């Protein structure tokens, strides 16, 4: 019913999962409760299976910065996100393109272009 | 994701994480890796990809006194120098 995303804390934990994929590209998801355009995102995007399948190939990652805690923020901060929602996209080596962010709601279809523009 | 037996070294550590087995696969060895540093808080808090081992089991196992996991290759092959296979 759900995208399975294994869940982050620190930069630690992302730069260890990025080395953790090694050749699968990456995709990380920023998640907050106070975040809608965050819960509007997972509920009608990531069930979605065509959505689902173009992710198949690709490692699923997501941060929880609801708490907007200490580590959080320097997470936060680190990656230079200003705002939720926002998802990153990194090619095989672990390296971000940022061209690739998304910084607001798309629904299967867009996203699925988008799709087109990652890695 | 392939079968592999850890070295004396490499185990005795990974054992420290809860790990039990003797044999286990590649994602696995790498994720209780991660966790020992974790654990130990080896990395420096502005700059979390860095990683201080000097004066610790995993500088002695890798044979670095640091090094940046944003190095995949390179820490990849220092864990493989510690492994074989099934």
């Amino acid at each position: 019913t759900h995208l399975n995303f294994t869940q982050i804390k620190t930069a630690f934990a992302l730069y260890w999962a990025l080395l953790e994929a090694q050749g699968k590209p990456v995709m990380l998801d920023l998640y907050a409760d106070w975040c809608v355009a965050c819960k509007e995102f997972e509920k009608y995007t990531f069930s979605d299976p065509q959505v689902q399948k173009a992710l198949a190939d690709t490692v699923l990652l997501q941060a929880n910065v609801t708490a907007n805690d200490a580590q959080d923020v320097a997470l936060l901060k680190h990656l230079n996100v200003l705002g939720l929602p926002t998802i990153l996209f990194f090619d095989g080596q672990g390296q971000e393109h940022p061209q690739a962010r998304v910084t607001g709601f798309m629904d299967a279809e867009t996203f699925s272009a988008h799709l087109r523009d990652r890695q | 994701e392939t079968l592999v037996r850890p070295k004396p070294l490499l185990l005795k550590l990974l054992k420290s994480v809860g790990a039990q087995k003797d044999t286990y696969t590649m994602k696995e060895v790498l994720f209780y890796l991660g966790q020992y540093i974790m654990t130990k808080r080896l990395y420096d808090e502005k700059q979390q990809h860095i990683v201080y081992c000097s004066n610790d089991l995993l500088g002695d196992l890798f044979g670095v006194p640091s090094f940046s996991v944003k190095e995949h290759r390179k820490i990849y092959t220092m864990i493989y120098r510690n492994l074989v296979v099934v």
